[PDB]
This record gives structure tokens, C-alpha cells and sequence, in this order.
RNA sequence: UUUUUGUUUGCUAAUGUAAAAGAGAAAUUAUAUAUGUACCGGUACAUAAAUAAUCCUAUCAC
RNA sequence: UUGGAUAAGGUGCCUAAAUAUUCGCUCAUGAGAUCCCAUAAAAGGUGUUGGUUCAUAUGAACUAGCCCUGAAAAUGGAUGGCGCUAAAGCGGAUUACCGAUACCAAGCCAUAAAAAGAAGAAAAAAUUUUUUUUUAGAAUCUUUUUAUGAGUAGAAAAUCGUGGGGU
RNA sequence: UAAAUAGUACCUGAAAUCGUUAAGAUGGAACGGAUUAAGAGAGAAAACAAGUAAAGAGGGGAAUAUUCUCUUCUUUAUUAAAAGAAACAUCAGUGAUUAAUUUAAUUUCAAUAAAGCAAUCCCCUGAAAUUGUUUUCACUUUCUCCCCGCACUAAUGUGGGGAAAACUGGCUUUAUUUCUUCAAUUAUUUUUUUUGCUGAGGAAUUUUAAAAUUAUUUGAAUUUUUCUUCUUAUAAUUUAAGUUGUUUCUAUACAGUACUUUCUUAACCCACUCGUCUUGAAAC
């Protein structure tokens, strides 16, 4: 019907890490339909936006958004490592991206 | 994955194939409801098994066995104790996974009305060579203490009749449904039915 | 974590606190270096309280100036303010803390007639 | 440079001074990795020292 | 001198041709030699492969030489392994 | 104007230089000491005929029809407002997805494409530039709600400037509306916004 | 219980999300085979056997 | 510090990465599972899998892989845990991947060393005339360059403070 | 009384410790490091607007108690500009990705359509007669025929024993390689798809010169030309000689729900009690 989408859907998994230890400069994102590797690297270069939302307005508006970028692929599983403005909270691991159409 | 909730018919997975499964699911932060935990299956014998619950049971905290390790019997308690296992359940976050689980002996009302689903690479069937043992997960609860496993039973059969109501009507819905589009499809203009034809619809 | 703010970047921010200050009273958090003898922080073991070393050192183009890219001068007087008569675009005046109100109003005055900005300008009135 | 070159490919008259006058070079690790640093190239295990002859080319390439 | 970003001597034209005042002249040779057209070596590739008919009869003489050299080694050990058998 | 080192032809367009630095001992200088810079290179699959969706704007997913390549590399395209209510917009091409279909290669319309053509061989970037003068009546406003819109909408309306693009937007959607209608699926094709439903994969499906 | 507006002396108007973007999908079973139908577990006939690699659902405003 | 790529080691979950690919072996009514390393032997097996040498597809005798017996301890318990048998075990092989404060490119701080040094207008904005910035020269200094950076005991330098005294 | 929160334990009045109020957290410690997020406090000195015209208050300097000039505040309208960020693009440095590619070497193959050769035979391969050489049979497909079992099979067939040519397979001659094949490895070269991160510096006598490129120009050379090379001169450019441009937003504000910052809370990962003697301390 309305608000179409254009976008598409992925989970914020945790951070760039190995075990005990972390780097949270990138984040590693799981995109829906991607299961490879080749399939993962076509989204390369694509924007992410982690829209939430918050308790009290802040520009007259309750929703803000965690610009981001993908950067390259995450091992062999579609997986990719996508770097933002800001590093995600780990609050938000779990949480739903766009992987927006554009560039 | 990227559903609500998913609900997993745990008829013929194995025990910790099933687990692992359902722990990363539910770590990346999917719900998901396992039915029919009694029929999980796992490998090795029946006697074999049952050894290794008798020796889970005879561990307790010898100073006050209340605080030691619950035993816990149903075999939907069992699937859900090796999942947190396979789990940092002592986190917060670990502990948010661990409540995204629902576990069911048999198919509840809520669940009997969905779609169940199945993890290939968990059931006995792929991961079994035929000639090896392999043990029923309801059996040996009842074997270690459970004793609710004819009645699990008895519900079941009850439900499959229902269902098997539910599914003749359901064909014979399909089948009308069929008949009237195959009516229609020549009724449409011939450019959209040629899409259509094309394109296998 | 480091902050830009133009060409201005601080390597580190939340300045060092003395190890142990958080749970002892008498340990205050003035920054003291851990001489020790299985000391942890001296170690540098992980998790725990990293100590200052040059490295965190700002970029000597711009490591004494303020938010404003000008350098802080603090005066007592008017006639303390002449230098900054040419040196008014990279230079910020403060008064100092016991100028009185008077001084205080004649130093904004000189430093607003040499169009130099101050610091301090809203402090006693 | 091509003189550089030349001198090193073929052990000329000026090779000891080309090859001092030049900063030994810093590479990067492997592409790919190695296979195992313990093991000799010559062992039937994966392994990667000793000498590889003409095989030490494609390392180089990778670690460039 | 202020260091300056040091440009790629290989993929940077100007700075390659700088080092090394031959290039420009060897990769035109390269790219004109590429640009030829692909008649002539349609034409021409049973003429370049006819000459090489002698080289493939010496090169089978030689590996089935080599081939029959390591089977009557095969041959000498087994018979003498049947001496050894009595 | 160009270079080809390499055989490549990066064809040359002035620039302005305007950002000012400090000189290291006494004076300011231009900090851009350069006057050329090589141009934007489209996408191949960027034509005038183009159907492309809109990814971003307040006309996300709506269809609309390349029209020209304005200079810049930016691209003005119509969603012939006739047919579709999307006005003669100067998009970024990297926010659109352009499809493989050319309005051009239908029979009826490949006639009039060199009437389209003249029509677009008019706009310009300058055109789509806000004025100085009405941005800042536009914002003067600003010291209810639906009578400063409608301020703003009128604003907007009589900036002499717009008042070109309407014109050719209305020229060329009359050119392009009667043809366009009597291709029945490709009206509505036009007319409908593109949605990713959750049986499309992008990485697997074409443009 | 339904509609409208809102949650921008210690208080007496008042907001939170571990996860909306089509969060679409109820038969059962066997895995060296199953399932439906019709007769008396058996017989016969159909169906299924990359099965979600599917199907269903979306824009035609006034 | 930002990127990149690796080492050791791993890729079923805990846990980032393979329920990868390819070929064998193993069924354990106390299987097995990463050097140091967290015990196991003599002696056995008509378990199974390959080999060897004698016997007119038979019978033997050997051999060595995995498995089994030999194999008993005190709070309840530990391949790290869950668990795993079309392995997630054992012996290989082929790839991809993940993975350091190490390596690579770049920035900045300091240390060491080095190259060198004891006077003139640049731009921009207004309107030919104005306006805005700058227009440098401290030798333990200024500009630029390269490499380098653990550290107890111990040593030194440069800095930061306190009482009081001259200026 | 200037002041009593200077009231005789009387100047100031710290910390430990306790009270009131408010806010928050709260499953067998608490605190912490590192990274963000949400709240809550504060904040404008960079975090927009210099000037311009008017009227109101003032202050100074020069000009012989009067003219010009400078300036700061208050208000109005009256226009710039710049700065940060974002997006896109360009270039350069450094990577990741996906398509290729010239010329050679290495027993490559494999097809097309007309002939021919051998038949347990052929490219092969095997078993047999102070080095070579020579020889024998034994090696294939059948959706062929015959016999026996004659339905016996895993079988839409089959087991055992024989005959057959020659489809299949092998070899030779000719023409072809876009019907089809042209591989793999290595040496030697040339490109290409989509993309991540980074932008030090700011050159008053080297950001020059050279190099490359473009447009004319002189001659030559040669792989013989729409990227062929070498210089002759001029003019420009940048691929040289470390990032620039455009458009938006902040915003036509004066501090807010934005931005900066402190604090408080969470969350992911990590984190044993310091001092000390000691080889070795979190130490029962």
C-alpha cells in the first residue's frame, strides 16, 4: 500500500571482534536474503541506516538514525563489516538496518 | 531470522545439532518456539543415554542438594538446559536469548494453527548413518522420571485427526480455487494471460 | 577516543586517574605514577587504568589553543593588554581571578576597543 | 632505476653497491597467508622455510 | 626538502616515465604489437603450428624412451626378486 | 579539452578555485592551484529515455523519464507530471536506479523524440539554482502553520525562474501525455511506484 | 465501552519498546520411500520427490 | 591513532570465522578429541580395516591401524562447557575465512641523528578606491628529513609545586 | 550589628561520619578500563552575518570656547561574506573485489566432412622370448548372431561357451576452427567492474627543472601509426609539483528538543588487593 521500502533488511550483530577482544569500529551486519560471500560483496559501498527510536523528542521528532557505510565482506556467510559515524551501541546488537539502494 | 517468531517442529532433529541452531538464532536475536520436544532424537543408544543422564543425576551440591544443579526431566526442559549451555546465558544480553526460547511437549493451541518448520541440517535422518543407534528424547525421560509421555501421546493423535480435518478442507478449498482461476484465466485480455503463461503463473 | 574540531585534534579526553583512587578516600585522582612492585597498572595489564605516556602528546601547531584557535593570555591590568594591541587575531585575553570590578570593566573596555576577545568577560556583575 | 634493476637481476659488476645503497625492503604479510612458518618448504606438510626457488616469486607478489 | 606523497612509480604514467625514460617507448612497442589485427593469426596459426611437426615426433621418442627406461627397471627387480624367491 | 595518458581521455572542464589558506611565512594564498578537473563519466547505462526510480526524494519509488545530462552530471528527469505528478526535478544520478527500458524504443514514441530532445535542449543547472532574492523573502516568513506553507508554495510559484520550468514541463508532458496513455500497461507502469516486496532479492534481480 | 486533542510544597495532565516496514504461509509420515482415493493391515489407481529453487499477497488515487 | 593484511591458533554453539570441500578409519553397557599438559604398562581379543608369507577359494601363521579388556578412592564434576557418531572424533588433502600491542601505508608525540639557516607583498571581499587577514628570524632557536619508542633495581635530564629572601 | 549561618563549644570552617530533599540503580559484592547510547545539568570564548543607512545615549583625538574625525553601546532595515558538516564528483596514496589480455615455452587437446588401415587390432598398455635391437599373444564396443540354463538377472534382462563387423574406439591423407576445441602451468605484457580508508603540506628566489598530455611545429627513425617513438620550438595544462569543486544543511540563530561539555545510568568486551620480602603473591 503505502511507504514503500526500497531497502534492504539486516540485523546489527555484534562488533568487529575475536574472542575476548573487540574493535568497535566496524560492526558486523547480517543482510536478509545473503548467504555468500559473492553475494555479500555486491551491497559493498552501499549506505546503512540504524533508525531508532527515543524517549523525548529531540528536533520535534522521537526518531533518529546512525549513518553508516559497507565497507567490505565478513567471512564466507554474506556477512559484511559496515563502519559508522558513530560507533553502534551494543545496546542496538540485534537491532534492524537498511541497507539502503543508494550510492 | 528476520521473522516474529519461528516455530520449529523438533519431531527427528537431533539434541545438539537442534541447540546450536536455535542458540544462534536466538543470540542474532530471532524467537523461536520448539514443539514436540519429546521426539527429538539423539545419537547413541538408548542405554547409552540413560547412562549419561544417570550420571547428570547423581551430581548435586552434597551440602544442600536444593541449591545443586536441577535435574529437570520434561524433555522440552532438556532441549531448553542444552541450549543455555550452548549459551552465555550468565550475561544480560545471554539472558535476553535465553527468554526469546519457548519450549512445548506436544503442539499447545497457540502452535498447533502455524507453520512449523524444520532445520535440515539437524535431523537424524541427514546426520545418521542408518545402522547406528540413536535414542528418543521422550523415551528416555520417561525412562529418567517424566511419566507424561502416553498422554503427550494420546494429545498428539487427538491433534493430528483435527489436522487432518483441517487439511481435506483445505484441498478441497485449494482445488475450487484452482478451478475458478483456470475459468478466469480466459477471460482476461490476451497480452496479460501471455505474461502470465510466460512467466509460469 | 580522539576529538576534531577543525584542524584541532585532541589525541584523548578523560584525563588519567591515579590507580586505586575510585576506592580509597585518602588515594585522591591526581595522576601518580604506580611504582609498585606487582602492580598491574605499572604492568599495563589489560583492563585496568592506562597510564600517560608522551605519545598522547597534542600536535605542537595547535597545542596551546583554545576552542576560539587563540592562544589564552591573563591579565591583572590595562596596561598588561598592549602586547596584544598586534596581536589581537591569535591571541584571547582572560582576566585574572583577583581583578576587581572596576579593573574588570575598564580591561573589557580596552580589549573590546582593541577588538581582542576575552574569556571572562560576564564574571562579577 | 632500471640500472638498479639490471644489476640485481643479473649478479653484474655493481651488485654489492646497489644492493647496499638500497634499504632492505619491508614487506607485508601474505595474501593468503603462509602455510606453516615451522615446517620446511621441502617437508612433505605444508611448511614454508628453506629455499623455494622459483616458488618464492608468487610470495613475493603476495607479500608486495 | 618537504616529503611530498610518494606517487606509485608503477601505475603513475608521469612518474614511471620520470624513473625510467624507456618505458613509454617499450609499453607503445607493447600495445601497438596487441593492437594487430585478428586475420593474420587466424590465417596463419595452422602455418606456425605445421613447423612443430618434427619437434613433437622427437619429443614423444624422448619421454617414450624415459617410459620404457623406467619400465624395464620394473622389469629387472621383479625378476630379480623371483631369483630371490628360491 | 583532455588528456590521455594511458589511451584513456579524461576529458577536461574548468574549476573555480575559491577556498583561501595561510601562506607558511607571510601572505594568504588559493590553496587549489589547479584549473582543469577531469569530468563526472555518467554510468553506461544512464540514456534520455531512460525509466529510472527515484530512491530518495519525497518522490521515493516513483517512475520517472531521463531527459537531459545537465553539464554537471547531474540529471534533470521527468516523471511527466501529466502522467505522474513528478515535476521537471534535477536528481543525482547515483540516487537512481535506472531501468532497462527506453520510452524511445516504443513505436508510437520513437516519433517524437526529436521533438523531445529540442523541448530539453533548454534546461539548464542554473535554472534549478534558488534565487538569492526569494530564498531570503522565503525565509523571512519564518518571524499559522498552513498560511506560511502556502506563503512559501507562492513564493516558490512566482520565482521567475520556475516559471520557465513549468512552462517546459508543460510542453513536454503535453508532448509526451496522448502516447504514453495509449500504451495501457506502460501508463500504469509509469503511474506506479516501485516497492521491494520480500520475494525480490536484489543482489539477484536486474535493474 | 467509542471519538477528538495531546504526553515538547517533591509532584498532582500525560510515553514506553532487545526490536514493524508484506516481520505473509497450521498435514501427516518415511528416509533402502511416502501421501491421498476406492474396496477388502492388504489390493488397485493417482499424486510427490532441487521438495519455500514455492505459493499467496501488494500501487488501478479523486 | 585510521585503514590493510597476517602469525600462533582456530572456523557447531559458547566465540570472530566452514554444521566447507574431498578420501579413508572408528561404535566404546565408563569412545575420542590442540606440544609443554595435566599418567598408563606387561599381557590379551573369532571387533573391524588393510598388508605379508605359506597351504587346492579355501585353511593357517604373522603384521599394524582404530576399537575393546587389562583400567579401583574417597564433597558432586568436568575433551573448558554444552554437546557431537552422513562427527563437532581419529589420519590426511584442497580451499576460503577469522584472528595480535607483531607486519604494511598514512597521520601525530617524543628521542636520536641529519640537511640547512644571523628580508620581500600574497590572497580575498566590496567599489582604479577601500576593507579583512597575515607580511616570520628567539642558535639548548627556526624550517625540513629519516629512523626509532618494554622495563624492576639503578642512573640522568627537563619539567610541576611548597615555606622564606633579594630583584 | 555592616554581618548573628559572628550568640560566648563564638574568625575561616576541610575530610572521615551522619540527616533532609531530589534523581537513578538494585537476581550470592562494589568500584573500574575501553567504546557508544539514553537522560540530566551547565555553556557561545570558533560553533553565521563584517559593513551600510537612520535616531538615542555617551566617550576620546586633532583642529582656533567653535569645526572635523575616531569609537562603544540601544533599536530598525540592509546586505554581504566566511566556517563546520553531509552528499556527489575529481585527483592522488593505499587496499579489497571481477572480468579479461599480448607474445613465447611446455608431447596439450578436441571437433567438423570426405576417403582409407588394422580386428583381440589400433593411440596405448600388459605378459613373455656383456647395453641396445628384434619378436609372440593379450588388450575393444555392441541396443549383433548361435548354443546351453533356455526367464535362470541387479536390469527393460541375465550366467556360462562360441562366431560376427568395426556403429563405438584407435591410427593415416586433405580442407577448415564462429559446428566444436583453442586448455593448464610458467615466463613476458596490457587493461577492466564495483568499491573501503586516507588528504600531511601550503614552497619571498627549485610546487623549479624535468616528466607526462594537448594543440601547432623541424627533422629523423621504425615495430608502419587515429595512444609509434625520438627532438626543433612555441603555448598551455596535470597524469607532474601530498584535495579540490559544486549543492545543500546548520541558518537568514543568539542558546532549545539542535551543537559543545560535564555528570548519572545502562549495554558489549575486558578487569583478583594494594604496599612488601621473594625465583615465584590475588594468595590459605
Amino acid at each position: 500500500l503505502q511507504a514503500v521500502r526500497l531497502y534492504e533488511k539486516g540485523v546489527i550483530l555484534g562488533y568487529k571482534r575475536s574472542q575476548r577482544n573487540q574493535d568497535p569500529n566496524f560492526t558486523l551486519i547480517s543482510i536478509k536474503n545473503v548467504n555468500t560471500k559473492k553475494h555479500a560483496q555486491f551491497y559493498v559501498g552501499k549506505r546503512v541506516a540504524y533508525v531508532y527510536r527515543t524517549t523525548k523528542h529531540h528536533d520535534g521528532v522521537k526518531i533518529k538514525c546512525i549513518w553508516g557505510k559497507v565497507c567490505r565482506t565478513h567471512g564466507n556467510s554474506g556477512v559484511i563489516r559496515a563502519k559508522f559515524k558513530t560507533h553502534i551501541p551494543p545496546k542496538a546488537f540485534g537491532d534492524r538496518v537498511r541497507i539502503l539502494m543508494y550510492p | 531470522m528476520y521473522k516474529k517468531e519461528y516455530v520449529i517442529d523438533c519431531k527427528g532433529h537431533l539434541l545438539g545439532r537442534l541447540a546450536s541452531l536455535i542458540a544462534k538464532e536466538l543470540l542474532n536475536g530471532q524467537r523461536i518456539v520448539a514443539v514436540r520436544c519429546e521426539d527429538i532424537n539423539i545419537s547413541g543408544s538408548l542405554y547409552r543415554n540413560k547412562l549419561k543422564y544417570q550420571e547428570f543425576l547423581r551430581l548435586r551440591t552434597n551440602t544442600n542438594p536444593k541449591k545443586g544443579p536441577l535435574h529437570l526431566r520434561e524433555p522440552s526442559k532438556i532441549l531448553w538446559r542444552c541450549v543455555r549451555g550452548m549459551l552465555p546465558h550468565k550475561t544480560y544480553k545471554g539472558q535476553l536469548a535465553l527468554k526469546k526460547l519457548k519450549v512445548c511437549v506436544g503442539m499447545p493451541y497457540p502452535y498447533d494453527k502455524k507453520k512449523k518448520y524444520v532445520l535440515p541440517s539437524a535431523l537424524r535422518a541427514f546426520r545418521l548413518k542408518k545402522h547406528r543407534r540413536y535414542c528418543r528424547l521422550g523415551t528416555l525421560s520417561s525412562r529418567v522420571g517424566w511419566n507424561y509421555d502416553t498422554l503427550v501421546k494420546k494429545n498428539e493423535v487427538l491433534r493430528k485427526q483435527v489436522s487432518k480435518a483441517y487439511y481435506k478442507k483445505k484441498v478441497n478449498n485449494l482445488n475450487e480455487k484452482k478451478e475458478i482461476k483456470t475459468e478466469a484465466l480466459n477471460l482476461i485480455n490476451p497480452e496479460q494471460r501471455q505474461v502470465l503463461e510466460n512467466f509460469g503463473y | 577516543a580522539v576529538k576534531k574540531v577543525g584542524k584541532i585534534i585532541k589525541k584523548r579526553t578523560k584525563k588519567f586517574t591515579r590507580f586505586q583512587s575510585n576506592r580509597f578516600m585518602r588515594v585522591k585522582p591526581a595522576w601518580r605514577k604506580p611504582r609498585g612492585i606487582d602492580c598491574r597498572v605499572r604492568r599495563r595489564y589489560k583492563g585496568t587504568n592506562l597510564m600517560p605516556s608522551i605519545g598522547y602528546g597534542s600536535n605542537k601547531k595547535t597545542k596551546f589553543l583554545l576552542p576560539n584557535n587563540k592562544y589564552k593570555y591573563v591579565v591583572k591590568n590595562v596596561k598588561e593588554m598592549e602586547p596584544l594591541i598586534m596581536n589581537h587575531t591569535k591571541y584571547c585575553v582572560q582576566i585574572a581571578h583577583n581583578v576587581s570590578s572596576k579593573k574588570r570593566k575598564q580591561i573589557i573596555e580596552r580589549a573590546k576597543q582593541m577588538n581582542v576577545s576575552v574569556i571572562n568577560a560576564k564574571a562579577r556583575l | 632505476i632500471e640500472d638498479m634493476v639490471y644489476q640485481l637481476y643479473t649478479c653484474g659488476p655493481v651488485f654489492k653497491k646497489v644492493n647496499n645503497f638500497l634499504w632492505a625492503f619491508k614487506l607485508k604479510p601474505p595474501r593468503k597467508g603462509f602455510k606453516a612458518k615451522r615446517h620446511a618448504f621441502n617437508e612433505p606438510r605444508p611448511g614454508d622455510w628453506g629455499n623455494r626457488e622459483a616458488h618464492i616469486n608468487e610470495l613475493i607478489n603476495r607479500m608486495i | 626538502k618537504k616529503r611530498l606523497q610518494n606517487k606509485n612509480s608503477l601505475t603513475n604514467f608521469a612518474v614511471r616515465c620520470r624513473l625510467n625514460p624507456a618505458y613509454k617507448l617499450l609499453r607503445s612497442l607493447a600495445v601497438l604489437r596487441m593492437r594487430k589485427s585478428i586475420l593474420e593469426k587466424s590465417k596463419n596459426k595452422k602455418e606456425k603450428r605445421v613447423q612443430k611437426q618434427i619437434q613433437k615426433k622427437e619429443l614423444q621418442k624422448i619421454n617414450h624412451d624415459y617410459y620404457k627406461g623406467v619400465a624395464k627397471a620394473v622389469k629387472k627387480k621383479k625378476k630379480r626378486e623371483e631369483k630371490k624367491a628360491k | 579539452k583532455h588528456y590521455n595518458v594511458k589511451g584513456k581521455k579524461k576529458v577536461l572542464v574548468p574549476v573555480n578555485a575559491k577556498k583561501t589558506i595561510n601562506k607558511k611565512y607571510f601572505g594568504r594564498k588559493v590553496a587549489s592551484k589547479k584549473k582543469y578537473v577531469v569530468q563526472r563519466k555518467l554510468r553506461k547505462s544512464i540514456e534520455v529515455g531512460k525509466v529510472a526510480i527515484i530512491l530518495t526524494g519525497k518522490h521515493m519509488g516513483k517512475r520517472c523519464i531521463i531527459t537531459k545530462i545537465l553539464n554537471s552530471g547531474l540529471l534533470a528527469v521527468v516523471g511527466p507530471y501529466e502522467i505522474n505528478g513528478v515535476p521537471l526535478k534535477r536528481v543525482d544520478s547515483r540516487y537512481l536506479v535506472v531501468t532497462s527500458t527506453n520510452i524511445f524504443n516504443f513505436e508510437n514514441i520513437a516519433k517524437l523524440k526529436d521533438d523531445f530532445l529540442n523541448y530539453a535542449q533548454d534546461i539548464d543547472d542554473d535554472s534549478f539554482i534558488k534565487t538569492l532574492e526569494i530564498k531570503k523573502k522565503q525565509k523571512k516568513l519564518l518571524k499559522f502553520m498552513n498560511n506560511v506553507i502556502d506563503k512559501i508554495k507562492e513564493i516558490r510559484k512566482e520565482d521567475p525562474k520556475v516559471q520557465k520550468l513549468e512552462g517546459i514541463q508543460k510542453d513536454i508532458g503535453s508532448l509526451l501525455k496522448p502516447e504514453i496513455l495509449k500504451n495501457k500497461v506502460f501508463a500504469h507502469y509509469l503511474k506506479s511506484k516501485f516497492t521491494l516486496r520480500n520475494d525480490m532479492v536484489l543482489h539477484k534481480m536486474k535493474f
